[PDB]
RNA sequence: GGUUGCGGCCAUAUCUACCAGAAAGCACCGUUUCCCGUCCGAUCAACUGUAGUUAAGCUGGUAAGAGCCUGACCGAGUAGUGUAGUGGGUGACCAUACGCGAAACUCAGGUGCUGCAAUCU
RNA sequence: GAAGACAUUGUCAGGUGGGGAGUUUGGCUGGGGCGGCACAUCUGUUAAACGAUAACGCAGAUGUCCUAAGGGGGGCUCAUGGAGAACAGAAAUCUCCAGUAGAACAAAAGGGUAAAAGCCCCCUUGAUUUUGAUUUUCAGUGUGAAUACAAACCAUGAAAGUGUGGCCUAUCGAUCCUUUAGUCCCUCGGAAUUUGAGGCUAGAGGUGCCAGAAAAGUUACCACAGGGAUAACUGGCUUGUGGCAGUCAAGCGUUCAUAGCGACAUUGCUUUUUGAUUCUUCGAUGUCGGCUCUUCCUAUCAUACCGAAGCAGAAUUCGGUAA
RNA sequence: GUGAUUUCUGCCCAGUGCUCUGAAUGUCAAAGUGAAGAAAUUCAACCAAGCGCGGGUAAACGGCGG
RNA sequence: GUCGAAUUUGGGUAUAGGGGCGAAAGACUAAUCGAACCAUCUAGUAGCUGGUUCCUGCCGAAGUUUCCCUCAGGAUAGCAGAAGCUCGUAUCAGUUUUAUGAGGUAAAGCGAAUGAUUAGAGGUUCCGGGGUCUUGACCUAUUCUCAAACUUUAAAUAUGUAAGAAGUCCUUGUUACUUAAUUGAACGUGGACAUUUGAAUGAAGAGCUUUUAGUGGGCCAUUUUUGGUAAGCAGAACUGGCGAUGCGGGAUGAACCGAACGUAGAGUUAAGGUGCCGGAAUACACGCUCAUCAGACACCACAAAAGGUGUUAG
């Protein structure tokens, strides 16, 4: 019959990295977590309590609870044609903080700069990003890069 | 699997509220009543013309039972049951796991 | 007792080699791949000729075995006992089943073996003198009607086996950076401490 | 007679006529879960500041 | 800059073979009444800093060293792959169009950094 | 005349009772049957690098076992190889060196682990009490299993800590009824006491067809509702098998590969074999063979005309145009 | 049950049936009897036939290997 | 066949439906027998077959999930209609971008681990065996070839989250939680910052509720893919279709190509075509091919290995 256990089909994906195995450095345990903090999740092979589910490998949520050896985390799942809301109890070892936001809190601490760095002199301050554009004109010289011909090569083997 | 037969465990006999000591027996069925009211309807039921008017299980399955432990307290002699997993043999005596012998014939 | 070799010509499942889920698994007809003079030193042959497949197949243990015996027969024959070698370059690993006798429990056992080859894959190799070119060639003409599909003979511009050019190897010989080591040589590099490649490669 | 097993065919697309409805946020979610000792003095402490307000 | 206690990242830090080390520190080293632990005061416990030694540990340097790390239009825009055609071919498979893009290989450079406290020609 | 409180008759009780009555006599399934379990589950793979994903796919496993093989703490380091020590040898015990785990961890497999999760020693019962939340299967029901806390009471350790069974991924069970523990509480309805009975909360006795009817055959005397959702004829697809035909040429043929043959390999054709499949037909397409009669195909047995030979003649053999 | 006459009908009683002037302290209903209790009730002893045990039986059902 | 008897036969009489009668066939019992006929219970029940009556308008499916003595049937969720309700662009998206995660498939690798595997070469024994020197066994450096249930490395396509007012910052109030400690945690008072207010594009408006129909036999095509010699065979993955759909094209065809439909007029096209059938150049241009079985347009209605001083180019 089939089979569909609990950690079914988790071979390759609950291992622990080439040359990094044994126990886990410091620094995961230092770390401090309070609510509404944005974690990732990647669980840890050598820690066999408070491991999550293997569907929940590679999401992101926002905590929710703080514990003694755990937080709590929600996550969004798509069930059917909707998202149903998901608590998840993990120990420390298998979150970090996630820096999909981390980024984000400096510009806008730069936004600020710049508002009022240009209030007293300046108008449309222009705090969006805007996407790439296309480059403008150019002057290639060719003091000294004198063009190359190049022409296509005929078959070899060379076996 | 070997089970001692004293064990120190919660009471929550409104007296101790705490680990006191417990003798510990094997829990029996004991005998059905003749007139608990289950009995009595199916008896009236069987009476007469109609000849078995219940099921009667054929299709059994299991080969073991669950044990289950009856723990008294010394104290004020309050009753206590747990249930252990599934075995096929059972005991509360003692001769304990030698750590390492030689083994003899 | 053996099916026609249409039925197991392309690459249709996946690799099922031997191994502790087969465990069942008949011998391969070809058990020999180095036959001529297979002791002859690295300067002795240079001219290397090869066998290249042009097609994705599947080549049998049968149809390598045939193919064999009739290269190595005819060079044998006109060139000389020891005047080449022939190394066969692909080993059957892929086991084929055969369901004997409706569909259901149609998983069959192991029937033979067969070799995966690519397209510009090289299926046999020989290296000779240049004088024989013309008798190694024809050899290699005459194994292509054992095997399904189409085959091409192509003159190797290296050294025999070795992976330099011909010119590429007699700079480095005659450098001293070239020690004999059996049928094949081994390298001088620039790595390495100097007190081993110093008692390697006196001459350099 | 035999039938067919199971398929995935056309599910996607029945998903798709009225659902992938993002969950509705909430300011204020639910304590559910929550440690029971936190909201024990929570649930002081947010009487203390609503009589501080009032009395003001 | 040296050294010790507690660390962070966890080989640029490891491994093999050699050489060197002022000051202090660390260590080896001395002893068995006491607390303590062994078949053995070897390990572990206690006492002395006295009797000795830089031999080892430890730290640093050396090697067309092994490993490891970083980079390279080195290999290679190759293998593979998303999308397209009433494209090619008996087929097996392959070319082209708009995109994404490896690994091995080769070569070059590197060989721990650093936080807190105390101490030393 | 016989017989006698015994036979007889009446009402209950035990046995006997296919003579007779009523009923039942699983499911999946390349038709059904037999077999098997793909029916409740677990590991790896098939699975196409989130998740999900089929076949009577591939390789295996589960209905157990453990007072420690559970909990805490301490000390220690394994497989294997090398060099040694009376008896002593490839394997007995002792010593040193090397040793990233090549060992061990109840079991299937995959993960995980080295001053440990392994080995040895010491102490213990947290495998405990109360009741909620969460993850997996999922309808976001149940059951099983598992995760993190709260309120108690404990074990261990110098301590921080750890512990709500087994390092992790399987090892299991509703209603009704019975029975036990708890609370000694609620009810027996005209009012009380004591037995008895009935309730409240938590377990056990089991349904393996594992969301859980109480169940033997036969019909060649047969019946009904249906089914081409499904087998026993043709036809259609396929050609393994059967039949027929090429390519290559090691050899056979006194010499001589190819007059005539031809191994090891390899490419096809045919639907005059049998399988595979289940598309058409079960409100019916009359079913083996022979007899009779017509026509068609050529892969030519004979007849016509030819080529070739190891064709002297005779006879025969190979091939061509030819139905 | 076998199927005129003639001739001949062998061996097997373990199994399934049938049968017995066989044995006794196995199993055993209602009523009755005893003990306990305030009673409902509970337990115990005794205990018919049958079954079990023992013998017989194949022109009973049937069997006649390695 | 039999024909003086177990003979044939009239009339009278007896046996009645789970009963009769049977020199035995499940035979016969009024054309009815492996349980007669008649009326009633009875309009017996059926997950099964058949049928189910006027028009127009708008919207418009499912053959999938879980459970069932469930497999020709139901319940359940989904897809659909109707009734609307709260609001008036708030916020959302089968899409891209930027920033930041997750994965172990394609490929690649084996002088990298594990497991297979070809050939030598240099070394090693008081530790394999013949022989006084050879074959094995390991050791070291090389060499050929591999893996759905091997792997250091590792894509493409898919996939999680974020891009602000429920935000950022300055000051200081509450508590029985927490800290050696007004330390922290959580929730607040007051002040400062407006929609280039924090990327792109779009948005027949967004959000929400009740109720109920049909369906729960599917099938096909491209790509990925399992079993099987193969199948117009059996079974999965994503998407698009048929079923439920006409129209132009492929002569013909449920699925291919083009394109989706109110009634008409004009113009222009798609796929496919323009010798005649047949609307449209027996157009233009450079070559190739002669078949005593030429060839002629995707899905598609088949042809191979091996050969030819046929002819052409290299
Ligand atoms: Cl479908
Ligand atoms: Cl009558
Ligand atoms: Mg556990
Ligand atoms: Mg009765
Ligand atoms: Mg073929
Ligand atoms: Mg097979
Ligand atoms: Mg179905
Ligand atoms: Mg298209
Ligand atoms: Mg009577
Ligand atoms: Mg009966
Ligand atoms: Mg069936
Ligand atoms: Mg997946
Ligand atoms: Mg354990
Ligand atoms: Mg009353
Ligand atoms: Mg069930
Ligand atoms: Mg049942
Ligand atoms: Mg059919
Ligand atoms: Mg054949
Ligand atoms: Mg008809
Ligand atoms: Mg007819
Ligand atoms: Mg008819
Ligand atoms: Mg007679
Ligand atoms: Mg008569
Ligand atoms: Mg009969
Ligand atoms: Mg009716
Ligand atoms: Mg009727
Ligand atoms: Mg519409
Ligand atoms: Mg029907
Ligand atoms: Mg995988
Ligand atoms: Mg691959
Ligand atoms: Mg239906
Ligand atoms: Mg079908
Ligand atoms: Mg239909
Ligand atoms: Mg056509
Ligand atoms: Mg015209
Ligand atoms: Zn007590």
């Amino acid at each position: 019959g089939k089979s569909h256990g609990y950690r079914s089909r988790t071979r390759y994906m609950f291992q622990r990295d080439f040359r990094k195995h044994g126990a886990v450095h410091l620094s995961t345990y230092l770390k401090v977590y309070k609510v509404g903090d944005i974690v990732d999740i990647k669980a840890n092979g050598s820690i066999q309590k408070g491991m999550p589910h293997k569907f929940y490998q590679g999401k992101t949520g926002v905590v929710y609870n703080v514990t003694k050896s755990s937080v709590g985390v929600i996550i969004n799942k798509m069930v059917g044609n909707r998202y149903l809301e998901k608590r998840l109890n993990l120990r420390v070892e298998h979150i970090k903080h996630s820096k999909c936001r981390q980024e984000f809190l400096e510009r806008v601490k730069a936004n600020a700069a710049k508002r009022a760095e240009a209030k007293a002199q300046g108008v449309a301050v222009q705090l969006k990003r805007q996407p790439a554009q296309p480059r403008e004109s150019r002057i290639v010289s060719t003091e000294g890069n004198v063009p190359q011909t190049l022409a296509p090569v005929p078959y070899e083997t060379f076996i | 699997v070997n089970v001692p037969k004293t064990r120190k465990t919660y009471c929550k006999g409104k007296t101790c509220r705490k680990h006191t000591q417990h003798k510990v027996t094997q829990y029996k069925a004991g005998k059905a009543s003749l007139f608990a009211q289950g009995k009595r309807r199916y008896d009236r039921k069987q009476s007469g013309f109609g000849g078995q008017t219940k099921p009667v299980f054929h299709k059994k399955a299991k080969t073991t039972k669950k044990v289950v432990l009856r723990l008294e307290c010394v104290k004020c002699k309050t009753r206590a049951q747990l249930t252990l997993k599934r075995c096929k043999h059972f005991e509360l005596g003692g001769e304990k796991k030698q750590k390492g012998q030689a083994l003899q014939f | 007792a053996r099916r026609p070799a249409r039925c197991y010509r392309y690459q249709k499942n996946k690799p099922y080699p031997k191994s502790r889920y087969n465990r069942a698994v008949p011998d391969s007809k070809i058990r020999i791949y180095d036959l001529g003079k297979k002791k002859a030193t690295v300067d002795e042959f240079p001219l290397c000729v090869h066998l290249v497949s042009n097609e994705l197949e599947q080549l049998s243990s049968e149809a390598l075995e045939a193919a064999r015996i009739c290269a190595n027969k005819y060079m044998t024959t006109v060139s000389g006992r020891d005047a080449f070698h022939l190394r066969v370059r692909v080993h059957p690993f892929h086991v084929l089943r055969i369901n004997k006798m409706g569909m259901r429990g149609a998983w069959g056992k192991p029937h033979g073996l067969a070799a995966r080859v690519d397209i510009g894959q090289i299926i046999f190799s020989v290296r000779t003198k240049d004088s024989n070119k013309d008798v190694v060639v024809e050899g290699l003409r005459r194994a292509r009607y054992k095997f399904p599909g189409q085959q091409k003979i192509i003159l190797s511009k290296k050294w025999g086996f070795t992976n330099l050019d011909r010119p590429e190897y007699l700079k480095k010989r005659e450098a001293g950076e070239v020690k004999d080591d059996g049928a094949f040589v081994k390298f001088l590099s620039k790595k390495g401490s100097l007190e081993n490649n110093i008692r390697e490669f006196p001459e350099y | 007679a035999k039938s067919k097993n199971h398929t995935a065919h056309n599910q996607t697309r029945k998903a798709h006529r009225n659902g992938i409805k993002k969950p509705k946020t909430y300011k204020y979610p639910s304590l559910k879960g929550v440690d029971p000792k936190f909201r024990r003095n929570h649930k002081h402490a947010l009487h203390g500041t609503a009589k501080a307000l009032a009395a003001a």
